[PDB]
Formats: structure tokens, C-alpha cells, sequence
């Protein structure tokens, strides 16, 4: 419903916790010329090695790609300098971190979130080699918990430069003062926040089980990998305009006049696999490195600090946002501010008193149907209108909409 | 009773029955992999380390240490944890520090600080 | 279909939804401002909302309230010279 | 009897498009409703 | 055989290429969206001049 004076202002407001799962890396491998296109056969070893120098390229390509996965997990968990670590009284504010926090009762230090979602997602003879991260899990774990750590103790201040202590009430205070809405509405209403933010982590901690399709990118990257593998292990295994597939029956059965022609066709097609493969593995790198980059610019725009970007960090005003280790992946608990209840006013652009036009000073005129008032945009909390609630500039005439009305003077 | 050989999802050979006994038994390759070196720089000193990957050290200067990522020669374990600049794999790194030898040890996240 | 086994699959989403899409998206950025990307819809004048759009760049309420019809015009003069422009020049389509 | 590339081959040609269909579905679908803007068009002195 | 599916292997490696480009610019175009269309950016030269 649309009219000229006519604005809907919230009278309250629901917490809300979202959850965003991004790929961060993907497993490393090597492959060996010798030992997957023939299989140490000294025939085979003495044509190929005269036969080009691809397997320098392909070496290099997998090197690189494996160096670049490292890199990856690297750029987004390292951001901090510190293991911060949460005081032993565990308080904060009557808000219930426990289901984010370390759990020091399970032998592994890791939280009941990252248990869940570690537990939902869980040398070949062709010369195929998966080689293990730098970074183990516990490793990551640890990070993730030096983060969760500083951004519960000192809220942003510990990215922009030393860590500072700050009860989590003012941190609340600050964030509302951040997205708009007053710090009174938090104080006030602080019992309330903190059950709707309890209530939000539990839901969240329900439907990460309840639904399995959650945690689809990282299961289609696993997935990927492993068609990948099982796809070239299988096309070894093929005629490729041959006799027979396999080498020992074409060097036992021909002379080396044909059994030539042979070992080269055979050379060729297993160089083309090698080929296509590495260049799907660069291809999936580089859409890997691209996630990688976009979940490290969500990690320092919303766990670092508080992000004005609308639809970033979350659906609705942001708030706090809490890291959570997954396998291959990051998944960010987004806390979020979101407007409940709409209730429907009248509304003029100024006010005329004494021929002075008197301006909202960073908020709203308000009106319901007897009097006026003054509150802000995000929340309704009218005020009588006073000469510090508004400024004065210009006449009257030039305003349209302006309607009549008594500002009070303190004075 | 009438099968003889096995063959895993790969189409690889896994087991096979020997025709003269009634015993059947697995076929596994024997190790192999790559071969890495690990060394500072070549101004700085001359000693090397090698590291063999996904190798057990059964298989394979005479320092041995066991590595989740496979087996490491030349360089000694260490209980302690430091910055590292050498990344070997599964968390462990190499340094050429001290009467100086390269040192294996387990990667130092950073300083533990409790606000 | 091409002799030689090529085939074009149509989109599932066609053009009337994409429009309808952005109709949608027109009205509520029209109606209710930024409100309904936040949450719910909340309808407000167009004069406040360019008021507080204004606020937002640094420049106060009054600047618009005093000069309501000059921006105005801008405006319609301004969608008149692009809607001129986006058939004056034929490459400005040159991504697509 | 030559390989299977096909299966490769029509496996990426599907992604690809899957991928296409999910392009235009991430950036016109961020509404929840459809909005209709009221009979009268005033928009205070605005032309839409 | 081999010259057609050397064909089809390339023309599947250029798809690829522009799709990884053309998922690029979406991401960019719905990115753009959210900022712009949504609420208001702060952000110098990007929702315009
Ligand atoms: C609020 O909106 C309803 C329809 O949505 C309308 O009937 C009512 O008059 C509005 N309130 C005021 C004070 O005009
Ligand atoms: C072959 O001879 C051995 C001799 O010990 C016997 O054990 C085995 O059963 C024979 N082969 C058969 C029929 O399994
Ligand atoms: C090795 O280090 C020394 C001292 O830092 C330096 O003088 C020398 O140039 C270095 N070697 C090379 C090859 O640069
Ligand atoms: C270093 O750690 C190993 C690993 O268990 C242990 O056996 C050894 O005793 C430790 N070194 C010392 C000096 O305690």
C-alpha cells in the first residue's frame, strides 16, 4: 500500500542465524609417467624418453596446483596473529556459546557444529598418488577457535590491531548502533535477544542434521575428484586401436617391427588421458582458488568486523558472523537483524511552527491521528518533538507536505 | 567354490587362488612414489634431506623418522614448535637451525595470548 | 537441430519471468526502498526515501524538500537522454 | 571398443548447463514476492 | 574417429573457458544487484560514476 503519507515502522524484531558453507580447497595429487602409462616396462621407458617432454608440464601443472590448494586453506584461516583463548568462566552476558565453542569433554577439541558436519561428509597402481595437507585438521580446528575466541572477547578490534577487552552487551550495543537501531533497544531488551540468539543456534544446529543436501558443493568436489580418478583408472584399461590392451601380450606375442607401432599408439592415447586430465584439474583449480578468495573476503568482511554490504554477510542487517571448520570448506554462521512486526503511520516531510520549518534530526515524524512524534526508522520509539530532536532551515512556503504542529522548547 | 581370481571396482586385480591349494591371497603393489629433497639454500650450508612419500621406512645420513607424509632421512624430530618455512606435509615442517643439523617439528600456530 | 547431432536447449527460465522478476524487483524498490531486502515491505514516500538516500551521501533532507522539482526534472530529463542513447549507439549492447 | 569420452564429454556439456540455468536463477530470484506498484503513479513528480 | 573427437575435446575446453568466464561476470551481476538495487552503496565507482 502506497500513499503520501503513509510509512510502516517495525515494533519488533527477530534474531536470525543463517548458515553459508563455501569450498575452500581440493585434494592434492601426483601422477608418474612410468609407472601409469606402461608400468616400468624398459621398452615403453626407452621410446618415451624420446618421445617429447610432456611429463615435465605435467609434473609442474600438478605441482603448482597442489602448491596453490596449500595456499588456499592458508589465506583463509591464518588471519589472525594469536591463539586467543576464552576466559574459563564462560558467562558472556546470558548468551550460550557452547554449541560454537570447543567442547574440552571429546578427546578431538572440536565443536559440536564441526563434529556434525565432519561426521555428515567423510597409492593406486597406475601411479596415482593423493598427497596430504599441510595443515591438518586439528590445525584448522585451532584457528577456527582462535577466531571465534577474539571476536567473542574483543569484538572487531582485534583485526584492526591489538586485542581489546569489551563486555559482550557493549559489543551487541555498538552493532546495533551500526546497523541503525539505538543501544537502548539492546539494553532493555537483552533477556530476549539472548533467548531468540539460543534459540537460533539450536534451530541451525537441528537443520544442519535434518537436511543432508546442505553440504552439497563439498560432497559434488569430493565427488568430482574421485569420477575424475576412477575415470582415468578405467580408460587405461582400453584398446585405443589396438591388438590388446594390455603390454605384455604385445611384447610376448609380436616382434618389435609391429609391437613399435603398437607401444606408440598405446603411448599416444594414455598422453592425450594425461593431457585432458590436467587441464579439467586446472580448470576445477581455478574455480577452487575463486571460492577460496571469495570465502577469505567474507571471513575478513564479517568475522573481522561488522559489513555494511547489503545481502553479504547474511539476509537482513548484520550483526556477528562465526566461523566453523568443514572438511574441504568454511561454513559461517551469519547473525542477522531482522524487522518483525509493521505497524503503519502517518508521516509528514517538516513541521510548521512560527513560520520556522523544523527537520527530523536522524529519524521520522510520526502520527497516530492525534499527536505527532519523532523515533526512529528501524524500530518505533516515539519522543515528543523538542528543539534538539530537530533543526530548523529554510521557511515554510517552500516545504510540501509540511503540516502544523507545537515543537516544544527545554529553554 | 568355482570363482579363481578377484577384482576390486577399478577392474584391478585384488586376490587370487593358487590352483594347486585351496588358499586364497591378496596382491597388493610393492611400494613406490616420488622422492623429494629437502635442503636451505646452498650459500647458507650444504647438507641435505630426503623424504620419501607414502613410503614406510621399512621399505626403504641415518637419522629415520616416520612422517604421515612418508619417511624422512637426514633431519631429526624435535619436541618443540616453530614458525616454519619449509612445509614437509601433514603438519610437520624442516628447518636449518642448531652443531647445526635440519630439525623436523611439528608447525607453531602462533603465540597463545588470553585476552 | 544441426545435421551433425547438435542440439540448442531452451532455457527454463524464459523471458516473461525474467521480466516479471524485474517488475518485481522495480515495484519494490519503488514502494518500500531498501526495506524489502532486509525483510519485510515497509512502504514509505518517494520523496523520504530520496530524502534519506540523500542523508546517506552526506548531503541533508532540506537540499531535496527545498528543491523537489528541479531533481525531478533531472531525472526525467536524465531517463529521456539514456532511453535517446541506448538506440542512439549500437554498441553499447557488445558484451552480448 | 574406443574409450568412453562420450560420457565425459555430455558430462560437461550437462554442468555447463546446469551452471547456465543457475546463473539466471542467482541474480533475478533475490525477491521473495511479487510486488505490484499501486493504480495510481504519482511517485511525487517522478516518471517511471 | 580420433580427428572428431579431438574436435569435440577442444570445442569442450573453450565451453568450459567461457563458462568459467560468463559464471564469473553473474557473480558479479548478481553481486551488483545486492548492493545496488537493495540498498545503498557506499563503495566509490561501483554502482556508477
Ligand atoms: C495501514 O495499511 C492498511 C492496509 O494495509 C490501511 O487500511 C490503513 O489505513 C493503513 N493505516 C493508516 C493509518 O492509514
Ligand atoms: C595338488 O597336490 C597337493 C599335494 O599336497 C594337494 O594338497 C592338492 O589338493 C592338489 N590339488 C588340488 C586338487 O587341490
Ligand atoms: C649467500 O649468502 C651470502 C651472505 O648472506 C651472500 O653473500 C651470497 O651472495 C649468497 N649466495 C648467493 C648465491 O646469492
Ligand atoms: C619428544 O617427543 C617424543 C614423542 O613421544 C618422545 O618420545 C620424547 O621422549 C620427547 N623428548 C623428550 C626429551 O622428552
Amino acid at each position: 500500500a502506497y500513499s503520501n503519507n503513509s510509512i510502516a515502522i517495525p515494533t519488533n524484531f527477530t534474531i536470525s542465524v543463517t548458515t553459508e558453507i563455501l569450498p575452500v580447497s581440493m585434494t592434492k595429487t601426483s601422477v608418474d609417467c612410468t609407472m601409469y602409462i606402461c608400468g616400468d616396462s624398459t621398452e615403453c621407458s626407452n621410446l618415451l624418453l624420446q618421445y617429447g617432454s610432456f611429463c615435465t608440464q605435467l609434473k609442474r601443472a600438478l605441482t603448482g596446483i597442489a602448491v596453490e590448494q596449500d595456499k588456499n586453506t592458508q589465506e583463509v584461516f591464518a588471519q589472525v596473529k594469536q591463539i586467543y583463548k576464552t576466559p574459563p568462566i564462560k558467562y558472556f552476558g546470558g548468551f550460550n556459546f557452547s554449541q560454537i565453542l570447543p567442547d574440552p569433554s571429546k578427546p578431538s577439541k572440536r565443536s559440536p557444529i564441526e563434529d556434525l558436519l565432519f561426521n555428515k561428509v567423510t597409492q593406486k597402481f597406475n601411479g596415482l598418488t593423493v598427497l596430504p595437507p599441510l595443515l591438518t585438521d586439528e590445525m584448522i580446528a585451532q584457528y577456527t577457535s582462535a577466531l571465534l575466541a577474539g571476536t567473542i572477547t574483543s569484538g572487531w578490534t582485534f583485526g584492526a590491531g591489538p586485542a581489546l577487552q569489551i563486555p559482550f552487551p557493549m559489543q551487541m550495543a555498538y552493532r546495533f548502533n551500526g546497523i541503525g537501531v539505538t543501544q537502548n533497544v539492546l539494553y532493555e531488551n537483552q533477556k530476549l535477544i539472548a533467548n531468540q540468539f539460543n534459540s537460533a543456534i539450536g534451530k541451525i544446529q537441528d537443520s544442519l542434521s535434518s537436511t543432508p543436501s546442505a553440504l552439497g558443493k563439498l560432497q559434488d568436489v569430493v565427488n568430482h575428484n574421485a569420477q575424475a580418478l576412477n575415470t582415468l583408472v578405467k580408460q587405461l584399461s582400453s584398446k585405443f586401436g589396438a591388438i590388446s590392451s594390455v603390454l605384455n601380450d604385445i611384447l610376448s606375442r609380436l616382434d618389435p617391427p609391429e609391437a613399435e607401432v603398437q607401444i606408440d599408439r598405446l603411448i599416444t592415447g594414455r598422453l592425450q588421458s594425461l593431457q585432458t586430465y590436467v587441464t579439467q584439474q586446472l580448470i576445477r583449480a581455478a574455480e577452487i582458488r575463486a571460492s577460496a578468495n571469495l570465502a577469505a573476503t567474507k571471513m575478513s568482511e564479517c568475522v573481522l568486523g561488522q559489513s555494511k554490504r547489503v545481502d553479504f554477510c547474511g539476509k537482513g542487517y548484520h550483526l556477528m558472523s562465526f566461523p566453523q571448520s568443514a572438511p574441504h570448506g568454511v561454513v559461517f554462521l551469519h547473525v542477522t537483524y531482522v524487522p518483525a512486526q509493521e505497524k503503519n503511520f502517518t508521516t509528514a516531510p517538516a513541521i510548521c511552527h512560527d513560520g520556522k520549518a523544523h527537520f527530523p534530526r536522524e529519524g521520522v515524524f510520526v502520527s497516530n491521528g492525534t499527536h505527532w512524534f519523532v523515533t526512529q526508522r528501524n524500530f518505533y520509539e516515539p519522543q515528543i518533538i523538542t528543539t534538539d530532536n530537530t533543526f530548523v532551515s529554510g521557511n515554510c512556503d517552500v516545504v510540501i507536505g509540511i503540516v502544523n504542529n507545537t515543537v516544544y522548547d527545554p529553554l | 567354490p568355482f570363482q579363481q581370481f578377484g577384482r576390486d571396482i577399478a577392474d584391478t586385480t585384488d586376490a587370487v587362488r593358487d590352483p594347486q591349494t585351496l588358499e586364497i591371497l591378496d596382491i597388493t603393489p610393492c611400494s613406490f612414489g616420488g622422492v623429494s629433497v629437502i635442503t636451505p639454500g646452498t650459500n647458507t650450508s650444504n647438507q641435505v634431506a630426503v623424504l620419501y612419500q607414502g613410503v614406510n621406512c621399512t621399505e626403504v645420513g641415518s637419522n629415520v623418522f616416520q612422517t604421515r607424509a612418508g619417511c624422512l632421512i637426514g633431519a631429526e624430530y624435535v619436541n618443540n614448535s616453530y614458525e616454519c618455512d619449509i612445509p614437509i606435509g601433514a603438519g610437520i615442517c624442516a628447518s636449518y637451525q642448531t652443531s647445526q643439523s635440519i630439525i623436523a617439528y611439528t608447525m607453531s600456530l602462533g603465540a597463545e595470548n588470553s585476552v
